[PDB]
């Protein structure tokens, strides 16, 4: 199905030297006996658990088409490239685990679309630029890391971020603000 | 002295005009006084002209070049597989004498020249794997003895010709993978008296079949697969005396299949599935020796005649996605080398057939979604061909046979949402190639096999919703490639072990809703890809383990046990409120706890 | 070298 197309789409992009993927048959009517993806009594996909897999590559715009998923788990891995804005589709995600790769870029701003979002760890990744203001909008969201990483700017305080503690933005390259050393210009 | 020829002199220009890194025309030296005996080149009469080049696969770059239609008896020129590049000239019908041109696999943009159908003597044409773009010449209709037309995988953007029915000598029409403009069959198709191959898939055809295809006597292969074809699959088709194969899937496809199709003797393999097809299978259909049926994703109803049983050569069966009512048949694998079963997602019922692997070679049995009643044949035991199971959501009963738990080559087993009883074998040892098993919502009893720690592949065992009882046999803390732990719903007993450390890739574990005992292990906190974890509803006791807090999850219940002492400041959060519920013993700084 | 599908039946399956 499209949600099977979409994760294949993902495999031709990944490099997996462990063949982590093998089950991943697209001829398959749907994605749900592929190890690694679980899905709901609906046969739509909820999970995908791809973490420590020695998984190199980027990721692709096609994840976004996953609408029930609530568990991004792509964590512990060589992963480069940008973080897909097309993830700021995924209406019902709980969880978006990207943390110890090598993820450049910036954060997207769409991410704040998000509103279900309790999970946010991109830590330990090379991500670059401002942390966006769209993620204080997710009332949801209890878990955030965004620590070993190049950001920089002000730490939004308000919203979600108002019970965030600095082990969240810990070594990053210039953040300013309150949770932060130094104050902001 | 007329008979005189600069043969290996225009070969040189051929080799002058393109690039060759690789240096396969290494053997081509302008000291020869004959190019006879040079790679790739033969001189068929031994008058040294030369007839025949085949330069396939040598890695050449550059146009096509147009000097080799001076060698005056040049038949047959090969240039498949290279990195011809640029328009094919028009000048190519120089080559007068040509019958076989093969430049298929190459970089040639453009449009087809329309001179190709000014060489007469041309049989065979192979333009696979190019980019030509454009609409097909109206030329192409006056082609004087052409067998073979083949423009597969090219950029051509026209509307299907009529006139390429008036080739009466055509034996084979490959249009396929063209982005077509979209556009019906030529009812002129049916002309093509000695058409054998008619090749049209993905050419955004649209409109009906039409009825003069049946007058296709010589037609072995009829191929208008994922297209947009409206209409009714003709009754006129019966007329196809040697058609072997017949493609119509991926259409939109409406009516009943006609019963006509049981007059074709030859038929062989058929698909019309991802259509709208309505009404019954025929009988007369089921009564040809079939090797492939394909009719899922259909809007089929009926029972499936008994006399696809009858054929020795079935080896696919896919019907999958329809209404089908009534029983399979009985002797369904007993004369046939059945490889591929998929009755998935239909109304049928009753026993499943005994002899579905009676010829020894079944790898699919899929028969989910239906209302099959009754026990696994104990046959299947014997079927070590099988590789993938799908038993599941049907309304079996019944202890699984010993054999069927062992089956060796098996990578997919599931039983899910049956009435099975008894215990796993210790026969499950033997499954060396078991990755996934799914035996929840089931009436399984009996403790877990030490023979499932064997499994060392094993990466899913879900056993939810079962009366599974004892302790974890020590050998499943063995299973490093286990992903999925689930034995929620069950009467397991005993405590955790140290041993849980060893499943380094567990990413959930569920324990739910059992009898579990005992202090949860501080190895838990070594679990790297552990974030759902699952162990309420048991008897768990102690201090919450300190190594817990050290795992990233995005799921915790630890609620109803007996679970002693303080939540670690980590865990006391608004987040964890619902997850150490039910703990007497327990107190934390949430809001409702204690 | 683009790979070409053969001429055969579909391969969906459960
Ligand atoms: C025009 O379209 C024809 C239909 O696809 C195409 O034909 C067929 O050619 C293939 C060649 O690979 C044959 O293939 C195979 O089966 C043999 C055993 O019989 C195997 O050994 C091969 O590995 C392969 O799997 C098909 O059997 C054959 N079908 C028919 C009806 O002829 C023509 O090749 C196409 N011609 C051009 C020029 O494109
Ligand atoms: C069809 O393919 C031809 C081979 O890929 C291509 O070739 C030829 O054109 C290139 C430039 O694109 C020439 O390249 C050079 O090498 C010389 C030294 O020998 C350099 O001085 C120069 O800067 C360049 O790097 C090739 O020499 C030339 N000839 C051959 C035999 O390869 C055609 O351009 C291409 N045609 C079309 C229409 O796409
Ligand atoms: C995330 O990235 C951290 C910064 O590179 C990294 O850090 C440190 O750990 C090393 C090795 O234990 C120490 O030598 C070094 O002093 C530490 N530096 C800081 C700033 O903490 C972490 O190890 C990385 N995290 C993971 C889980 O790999
Ligand atoms: C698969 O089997 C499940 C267990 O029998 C079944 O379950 C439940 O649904 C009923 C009625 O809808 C509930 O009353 C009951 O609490 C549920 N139990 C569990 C354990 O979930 C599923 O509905 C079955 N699914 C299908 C597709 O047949
Ligand atoms: C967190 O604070 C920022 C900055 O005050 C708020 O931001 C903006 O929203 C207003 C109202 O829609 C816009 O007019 C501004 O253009 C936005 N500015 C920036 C810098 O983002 C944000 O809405 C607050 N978040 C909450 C209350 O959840
Ligand atoms: C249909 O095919 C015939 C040949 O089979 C075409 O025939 C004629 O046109 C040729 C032009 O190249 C002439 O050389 C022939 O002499 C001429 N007549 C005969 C009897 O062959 C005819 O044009 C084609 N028609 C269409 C519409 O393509
Ligand atoms: C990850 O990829 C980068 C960039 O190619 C490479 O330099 C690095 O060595 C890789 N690390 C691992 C652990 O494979
Ligand atoms: C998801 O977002 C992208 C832009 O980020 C948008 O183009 C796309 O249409 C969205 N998905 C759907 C299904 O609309
Ligand atoms: C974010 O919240 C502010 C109010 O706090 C609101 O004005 C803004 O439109 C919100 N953006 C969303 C929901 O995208
Ligand atoms: C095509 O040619 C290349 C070299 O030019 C060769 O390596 C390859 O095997 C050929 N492929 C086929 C299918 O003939
Ligand atoms: C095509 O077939 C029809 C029906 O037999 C016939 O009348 C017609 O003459 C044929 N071709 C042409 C070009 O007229
Ligand atoms: C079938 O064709 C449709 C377009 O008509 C396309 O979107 C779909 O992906 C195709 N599926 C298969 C399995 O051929
Ligand atoms: C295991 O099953 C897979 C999937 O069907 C198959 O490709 C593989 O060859 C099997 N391995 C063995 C050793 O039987
Ligand atoms: C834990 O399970 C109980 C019921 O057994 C439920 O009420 C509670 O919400 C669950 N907590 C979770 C899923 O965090
Ligand atoms: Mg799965
Ligand atoms: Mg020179
Ligand atoms: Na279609």
């Amino acid at each position: 199905n499209l949600e099977g197309d979409a994760l294949h789409t993902l495999r031709v992009t990944l490099v997996d030297p462990n063949n982590v993927l093998q089950s991943w048959d697209p001829t398959l009517v749907n994605p749900c006996t592929w190890f690694h993806v679980t899905c709901n009594n609906e046969n739509s996909v909820i999970r995908v658990d791809l973490g420590n897999a020695e998984l190199s590559g980027h990721l692709v715009p096609e994840l976004g088409v996953l609408k029930n998923l609530q568990y991004l788990e792509l964590y512990s891995n060589n992963i480069t490239g940008p973080i897909p804005s097309n993830l700021g589709n995924l209406t019902n995600l709980v969880s978006l685990d990207l943390y110890l790769n090598s993820f450049s870029g910036p954060i997207p701003e769409s991410l704040g679309k998000l509103s279900k979002l309790r999970f946010l760890r991109l830590n330990n990744n090379s991500l670059t630029g401002s942390i966006p203001m769209s993620l204080t909008n997710i009332t949801t969201l209890q878990v955030l890391d965004l620590s070993n990483n190049r950001l920089s700017g002000s730490v939004p305080d308000n919203g979600s971020f108002s019970l965030f503690t600095p082990i969240s933005f810990a070594n990053n390259l210039d953040l300013c603000g309150p949770v932060t050393s130094h104050p902001c210009p | 002295s007329s008979m005189d020829n600069q043969d290996g002199f225009i070969l040189q220009q051929v080799k002058l005009s393109l690039d060759d890194p690789d240096s396969y025309l290494s053997s081509w030296n302008s000291n020869d006084a004959s190019p006879c005996r040079w790679s790739g080149v033969s001189c068929a009469g031994d008058f040294s002209s030369v007839t025949s080049v085949d330069l396939s696969s040598a890695n050449l770059a550059g146009p096509f070049p147009s000097v080799i239609c001076r060698l005056s008896n040049l038949a047959h020129l090969s240039l498949y597989n290279n990195s011809i590049n640029s328009t094919l000239p028009l000048n190519i019908a120089a080559c007068k004498s040509l019958q076989t041109l093969d430049l298929s696999q190459n970089l040639l943009t453009g449009e087809l020249p329309q001179t190709l159908a000014d060489i007469p003597t041309l049989v065979h044409l192979d333009l696979t794997g190019n980019n030509f773009s454009g609409d097909i010449p109206a030329s192409f209709g006056k082609f004087e003895n052409l067998e073979v037309l083949s423009l597969v995988y090219n950029l051509l953007d026209g509307t299907i010709p009529p006139f390429l029915g008036n080739i009466s000598t055509l034996k084979m029409l490959n249009l396929s993978y063209n982005p077509f403009s979209p556009s019906r069959i030529p009812p002129e198709f049916g002309n093509l008296t000695n058409l054998e191959v008619m090749w049209l898939t993905e050419c955004h055809l649209v409109g009906q079949i039409p009825d003069s295809l049946g007058q296709l006597s010589k037609l072995v292969d009829l191929d208008l697969a994922l297209n947009d074809l409206v209409g009714h699959i003709p009754p006129s088709l019966g007329g196809l005396t040697n058609v072997v194969q017949i493609e119509l899937y991926n259409n939109s496809l409406t009516g009943e299949i006609p019963p006509e199709l049981g007059n074709l003797k030859s038929l062989r393999l058929l698909d019309a599935s991802m259509n709208q097809l309505t009404g019954k299978i025929p009988d007369e259909l089921c009564r040809v020796p079939l090797e492939s049926l394909n009719l899922y994703e259909n809007n089929l109803e009926g029972e499936l005649p008994a006399s696809i049983a009858l054929s020795p050569n079935l080896y696919e069966i896919r019907i999958f996605g329809n209404r089908l009512t009534g029983g399979l048949p009985k002797d369904l694998g007993l004369n046939s080398p059945l490889r591929w079963l998929d009755v998935s997602e239909n109304e049928f019922s009753g026993d499943l057939p005994a002899d579905l692997c009676a010829k020894g070679e079944l790898e699919e049995l899929l028969i989910i979604h239906n209302s099959f009643s009754g026990v696994i044949p104990e046959s299947l035991a014997d079927c070590r061909s099988l590789t993938r199971i799908r038993l599941a959501y049907n309304r079996f009963s019944g202890s699984v046979p010993t054999g069927f738990w062992g089956l060796p080559h098996v990578n997919l087993l599931e039983l899910v949402n049956n009435s099975f009883s008894g215990e796993i074998s210790k026969s499950i040892g033997g499954a060396s190639n078991l990755s996934l098993l799914i035996l929840s919502n089931n009436e399984f009893t009996g403790s877990l096999p030490e023979e499932i720690g064997s499994l060392d592949n094993l990466n899913q065992l879900s056993a939810s919703g079962n009366k599974f009882s004892g302790s974890l046999p020590d050998s499943l803390m063995s299973l490093g490639e286990l992903g999925t732990l689930d034995l929620h719903g069950n009467q397991f007993s005993g405590e955790l072990t140290s041993g849980i450390k060893s499943w380094k890739k567990l990413n959930e574990l569920n324990l739910a809703d059992n009898e579990f005992t005992g202090k949860i292990p501080d190895e838990i906190g070594s679990l790297s890809v552990l974030n759902y974890l699952d162990l309420s509803g048991n008897m768990f006791s102690g201090k919450i383990p300190v190594s817990l807090q050290s795992l990233k999850l995005n799921q915790l219940n630890l609620s109803y046990n007996r679970l002693s002492g303080d939540l670690p400041p980590s865990l006391a959060k608004d987040m964890y409120k619902n997850s150490f519920i039910g703990n007497p013993g327990l107190c934390g700084d949430i809001k409702g706890l204690c | 070298y683009v790979p070409i599908p053969p001429s055969a039946p579909s391969k969906r399956h459960n």
